[PDB]
């Protein structure tokens, strides 16, 4: 029961995780 | 060079002894526009169409 | 406290996402390489042959030939390798237009005492004092003494030169062989004369090249006192609505986005009737609602101006022969708005800091420790990397053909950290001591070396967390 | 007391490197490489004929290369790359003699010879064809200057028949005429050398050539090759006056270093080899001792080609020069790279280099532990694999083969084109078992020993700074 819990409480983290590295995704181009 | 690709290869595929039994005539339906092009300057393509 | 710091952040990061997705779609910004080009092609140049009298200096007020002659002259008739061409990125498109403002006589008053030395010069903006007799000579209309108030135009409102409704103007022909036979028959006769403010002019681009369209303005103000204001209004405009398969995803993007306001503006309605209302001293559904309310914005826009733009577009090809084509005016009046709008709350929205305190950033410029450790892991990672390079530039040196000059096996082994080995003629140049090489530089390279740099950053990560933790429950 | 002697010793060991880096980089001059790639491409590529693409790299049969041996060779050879040949080159033959089997007595009617594969007991030591000279005759190895080669299939003896050819370009091709017109290539062949060196006046560098080509009891040819330069004057500019002063002084701080460890053994008689630092410096020392006796030995024996630019009439026998600068190299290139890792200890002043040297000298036990445990699964699948498609794929011919292309496949690096068709069953298992049990298991557990160690050894130096 735990490999659900450990999923469901740390999409937080990993949301902003990806949002760190889209943001510096769109950076990488807005210099060009 | 559509042509002579078409009067040599899809042709005798169409027709012949038996060659694959087709189920149907072939079409060549057409687009226009009627707003005539002019070639791009030399190059293939800059960006796109 | 179990549900909302779970579910509206969340919702807030997926927001976040998907504003920054067609925030990156969005940013094209091919100004620099069709709006700088564009205006330096059509403000950078000589009008004599060598000289300050260029757009940036403007040449003089009795410079009418000196002006309209050069670098203008070079937009109706651009001959390079009447003609289209200055720097193979532009073309032309529908009809020149020059405006030209005189102040004729109605600047003062006229007594008896000393009106015979002057009493008519350029004054400021008016309507009974702009042009009412010819500008100077003028056998008909050359220079017209009529007012272009029904001329579907709206007045500038400039703040160093003053604009109005009315003032003598004139278009071009389809060529530049008419527009200087005009010119040259102004400057003979005076149309631009003395008593002339200002003078305005806008034109249209095509760029095939890169295909979109072209808005340009300019503004040249020679006070009477002396000297002139040069300004130049260039801005872009384009349309792709549907010819790829990346737009799509945009649009798909939108789609969402719509979704997400509407979630957001159905949510807060419920926030002032059941909950209690005029409850806004929190600093915070301040924010809520003038996001939400600029959100509803630049969406009844951006549908809008593409509309009409595309309906603009549309009319493209009647306007070789057709008097004026210049009435594009209005459209970047919205398009700048929505180009302003788009970045009055991508700012706010991002602006939103309830979810984790702004004043603690102590945590994200202490992490200094972490840059340090990531220093004495790259001179403890490149002697290693050093070493097997000198080996193999020693040992493969005269066989292998890639291990032959020392600046050249350092790119052939980070081509072997990315996957990309040979391995043909590495093992085929030693039999012995040459598999060895790959082997260990694979152990040592992707087991023992990699795995410290993950153990740093997890330590890192960790150490922040704890930091994190031991401050706010402090 | 600490500081000073440190010092010392890091300038003494500063002082040894450079000199060492120094003398092993004005060995390298960029025409070598130059050289090599062209003989390579003149004798390798140019087609055997005007109308065949055939060339040495791509030989296919017994007669193909008597179309090398008069066509892509002597043209290389005897040229209008601007070389000039010394000496006279040589082509050798080894082979195996009929009946060399226990034929099963059931077909023994229908076959009548084996010519089993090469071995020093199944060598053909009687004369045959006719009896002119040294090219139909037996020669011991001892008579001959050889040695072994270790070829791709086995290792060759240095005896056969030999046959030297001419210096221009008509004899050469009027003996291998007559070489061509009897069976010398006769189906009993086993190995076919041909030997020869070049002098290439225009910039100062030998070359010594060697052409191997190699008859399977199987059918078929296997080509190989092997060109080795050389610069032998080395006195010719101020540049080798500071290599040769380089030498003397890398031999002064050798010496200076045995005196020292065996000093030092002498005052520790034993508990000396578990520091890791002294078991690595007497590798060292052992390997330039090993270096040096090396170069001694090939440079004691430099002037004997010196008359062979006098334009001889013989073969000058070259194998051994070749080989020993190969093997200094091979030395050298070692030694350097232990001399460049030992640096590794003075670099502990600082506090981040001190945490990553605790770090891994303290997680260096379960590493070693594990790394057994991985190593058997690694083996049990080459083994599997080797047994599996070690007939068909041409990856898994041999072990080792096996083992690295396994290693390959670490770095993503899988064809699956020819594992899959190879054998449809039993090699999908195992590609799709090895990945999950390498890339999710196997891979995780030595950054799970170097996260828990590193984040230990932190904390625990953390409190003794704070201690
Ligand atoms: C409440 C708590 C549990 O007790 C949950 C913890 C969630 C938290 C770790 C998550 C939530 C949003 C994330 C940031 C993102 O919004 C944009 C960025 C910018 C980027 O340059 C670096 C990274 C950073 C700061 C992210 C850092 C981690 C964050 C702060
Ligand atoms: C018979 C033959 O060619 N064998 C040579 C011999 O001539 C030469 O004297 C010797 C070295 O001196 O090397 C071997
Ligand atoms: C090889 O030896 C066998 C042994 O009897 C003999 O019959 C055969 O003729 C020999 N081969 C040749 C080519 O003579
Ligand atoms: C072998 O015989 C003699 C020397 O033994 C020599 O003159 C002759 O040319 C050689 N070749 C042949 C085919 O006789």
């Amino acid at each position: 029961s735990v490999f659900g819990k450990t999923l469901c409480r740390a999409l937080p983290e990993l949301l902003g995780v990806t949002l760190g590295l889209v943001v510096l995704g769109v950076a990488y181009a807005q210099l060009a | 060079e559509l042509w002579p690709w078409m009067a040599h290869v899809l042709l005798p595929y169409v027709h012949g002894n038996q060659s694959s039994p087709e189920l149907g005539p072939p079409r060549l339906r057409q687009v226009r526009l009627q707003e005539a092009l002019y070639p791009d300057p030399p190059g293939p393509r800059v960006h796109t169409c | 406290y179990l549900k909302s710091v779970l579910r509206e952040l969340v919702t807030y990061l997926l927001f976040l996402i998907v504003l920054c997705i067609l925030t990156y779609g969005m940013m094209s910004s091919n100004v620099y390489y069709y709006t700088r080009m564009m205006s330096q092609l059509f403000l950078d140049t000589p009008v004599s042959k060598t000289e300050k009298t260029n757009f940036k200096t403007l040449s003089s007020m009795e410079d009418f030939w000196k002006f309209t002659e050069g670098s203008l002259l070079d937009g109706l008739y651009w001959k390079m390798q009447n003609r289209s061409f200055i720097f193979y990125e532009n073309l032309l498109l529908g009809v020149p237009r020059i405006r030209q403002l005189r102040v004729r006589n109605g600047s003062c008053s006229i007594p008896q005492d000393l009106r015979d030395e002057i009493k008519e010069c350029y004054d400021v903006y008016s309507v009974s004092s702009e042009d009412r007799a010819p500008f100077g000579p003028r056998n008909g209309t050359a220079w017209i003494y009529t007012s272009e108030k029904d001329l579907n135009g709206s007045s500038h409102w400039g703040i160093i030169a003053t604009y109005s409704g009315a003032g003598y103007y004139l278009d071009l022909s389809r060529t530049r062989e008419e527009t200087a036979a005009q010119v040259a028959s102004l400057k003979k006769n005076v149309w631009l004369d003395r008593g002339t403010r200002a003078t305005f002019i806008d034109f249209s681009v095509y760029n095939a090249n890169i295909n979109l369209f072209c808005v340009v303005r300019l503004l040249v103000e020679f006070p009477a006192t002396g000297g002139v204001i040069p300004s130049w209004q260039f801005q872009p405009l384009k349309l792709i609505r549907y010819v790829t398969t990346f737009d799509f995803f945009l649009a798909a993007c939108e789609i969402i986005f719509c979704f997400f306001i509407f979630y957001y503006v159905v949510e807060e309605i419920l926030e002032i009737r059941i909950h209690k209302l005029h409850y806004f001293r929190s600093f915070w559904n301040c924010l809520d609602v003038v996001i939400v309310v600029l959100s509803v914005v630049a969406i009844g826009i951006n549908i809008y101006r593409t509309s009409n733009v595309e309906v603009l577009l549309q009319f493209l090809e009647d306007q070789n022969t057709f008097p004026n084509f210049e009435h594009l005016a209005y459209w970047q009046i919205q398009f700048n708005n929505i180009a302003a709008v788009t970045v009055f709350f991508v700012w706010i929205k991002l602006f939103k800091f309830i979810n984790f305190n702004r004043t603690m950033s102590q945590l994200s410029t202490t992490m200094s420790r972490c840059a340090k450790d990531l220093f004495g892991f790259a001179i403890m990672f490149f002697i290693i990397f050093l070493a097997y390079a000198q080996l193999a530039y020693l040992v493969f040196g005269t066989q292998v053909d890639d291990f032959s000059t020392f600046q050249e096996c350092i790119f052939t082994q980070f081509r072997i950290i990315l996957g990309d080995i040979n391995f043909a003629e590495i093992e085929e140049a030693n039999r012995v001591l040459g598999p060895i090489y790959f082997t260990t530089f694979v152990f040592f390279m992707f087991f023992i070396l990699l795995n410290m740099f993950l153990a740093i950053i997890n330590d890192t990560y960790s150490e922040v967390k704890s930091d994190l933790a031991q401050q706010k429950a402090e």
